[PDB]
């Protein structure tokens, strides 16, 4: 018999063992249809590096064991593709000469030599070594394609209308995490995927993607949108959604009521506030924000309106006009506090406050009318107002509600600014009617706009 | 000496991706 035994593979940088010996090494004795296992004690088994770093196999027999005459024994174990072997068949490394049969991926070589060794004879017995002639290859699997799907959103959500400034492509990027040290790979595989108006959905895939490695994307940061990058495969097969979801914008609107002068202009201010109760600084569309506060300055020239464009998804705001701008209006406020988590319009009104006019016509001497006036939530007028004789500015005064005022024949008194939608109601002071006949255009009214009220005194 | 006979394959192992087996036999003869 051969004795001495022992078999020998070198395998190639291309594949490699499993984890814990689950390679399995077995020899198997093949004899008349039988196969039989050869024990511990007729085969052991050496895993080696040699000098030039690749796995030698041995399976070394029992040095006394003898091979049976007309018996097959048979080394077997499970290799898998080494990393060198995915990439390779991803296109992410080049073959040099000795690599695969006639260069082509798709049938590397397994071995870099294996033989056999054993000796026959008894006393000095004699060895020969031979080379095994067979040179197997192999095909490691197919590389990964990994979908990459583009979604963009409205400020409300999936499929709602986009009203913002979109580029005509995005470039998305798969990125190759190092394993080995190293840095990650972030230009790995590159796609451009197409951006229309109104397509909300939009797929391309990066190709042969080599397995063995975790994947991310990057993707570009788009203004006037948020991002969320999640992959919807898993580790070992990797497929990317990208959404777009655009961010809310604040309009803020000024509206003149019973105002006939449009050349004015308002002051408002905003103060912006975030969800983690912090200062809020930055640029949106025209206005800037410094420390949560920004202001709008509105005018006919800008159709009486301000945008906060693209603010933080969630933000705080209350709008209130300055006080300077309030003077001369009764000022009210629609949607004047929030949280913008969809787009929002603020509108300011200043409503100018009205006045009362009174006049004095003598038919058929200083006159004294006193004027009574109740404000809109009706409690006695307090204080002072400007008051107008032919271009004479004088304060006019109403102490509990009444003020006092003189004309003469054909003068008209016109005061300003008083509240809106309260009531005056005039009335000649009986010392001034004595002998004359007073009547009243308008006696009472409701300070709705300007308003005119009329004594006059016919002699008799 | 005997005579010795030599055969290495390595084949897909079936159903699983990137597993094979290798195989290296002898067989002597008189
Ligand atoms: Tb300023
Ligand atoms: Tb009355």
């Amino acid at each position: 018999g051969i004795h001495h035994v022992s078999i020998k593979d070198v395998l190639s940088k291309y594949v490699q063992l499993l984890p814990n010996g689950s390679s399995e090494f077995r020899v198997v004795k093949e004899k008349d249809g039988s196969s039989e296992i050869l024990t511990e004690n007729q085969v052991t088994f050496d895993t080696k590096t040699t000098s030039e770093g690749l796995v030698e196999v041995t399976a070394k027999f029992s040095p006394n064991y003898s091979l049976e005459d007309g018996a097959r024994y048979v080394l077997k174990f499970t290799v898998t593709s080494s990393q060198e072997a995915l990439d390779a068949i991803a296109g992410d490394k080049k073959l040099e000469a000795g690599d695969a049969e006639g260069s082509d991926v798709n049938k590397l070589y397994s071995n870099k030599g294996a033989s056999v060794t054993y000796s026959y004879g008894i006393g000095n017995s004699q060895t020969k070594t031979k080379e095994y002639s067979d040179n197997p290859t192999f095909k490691p699997s197919d590389p990964l394609t990994v979908p990459v799907e583009v979604e963009w959103q409205g400020v409300t959500g999936a499929r709602t209308v986009i009203t913002a400034d979109q580029p005509s492509n995005v470039e998305l990027k798969l990125v190759q995490k190092n394993k080995n040290g190293g840095s990650d790979n972030q230009d790995y595989r590159k796609t451009n995927v197409n951006v229309s108006k109104n397509v909300s959905n939009e797929t391309r895939n990066f190709e042969k993607v080599a397995k063995g490695y975790q994947y991310d994307l990057i993707a570009p940061d788009v203004p006037a949108f948020t991002k969320e990058i999640k992959n919807v495969g898993t580790e070992s097969n990797p497929s990317f959604k990208v959404i777009y979801k655009q961010l809310p914008s604040l309009t803020i609107k000024k509206v003149l009521e019973a105002e006939n002068n449009l050349n004015k202009e308002f002051r408002i201010k905003v103060k912006l506030t975030s969800p983690d109760s912090k200062p809020l600084n930055g640029t949106f569309g025209e206005i800037t924000v410094v420390n949560g506060e920004a202001e709008i300055r509105v005018e006919k020239r800008k159709r009486w309106r301000g945008i906060l464009s693209y603010l933080p998804r969630g933000t705080h705001y209350k709008v209130e006009e300055e006080a300077a701008s309030t003077n001369g209006y009764h000022v009210t406020y629609e949607n004047q506090e929030g949280d913008l988590n969809k787009d929002e319009t603020s509108t300011v009104t200043n409503h100018k406050l009205p006045s009362l006019s009174v006049t004095k016509k003598v038919t058929g001497k200083s006159f004294k009318i006193t004027i009574n006036i109740r404000d809109a939530q009706n409690s006695p007028l307090n204080g002072t107002y400007t008051a107008t004789v032919n271009n004479k500015r004088t304060p006019l005064q109403f102490t509990n509600g009444r003020a006092s005022i003189d004309l003469n024949k054909d003068q008209t008194i016109k005061i300003d600014g008083l509240p809106l939608d309260s009531h005056y109601t005039v009335e000649e002071e009986t010392n001034s009617s004595r002998g004359y006949q007073v009547s009243y255009e308008n006696q009472e009214g409701k300070l709705d706009g300007d308003k005119s009220a009329t004594v006059t005194n016919n002699k008799n | 000496e005997p005579q010795t006979t030599l055969h290495k394959t390595i084949t897909p192992i079936s159903g699983q991706d990137d597993k094979y087996e290798l195989s290296l036999d002898i067989t002597s003869k008189l």
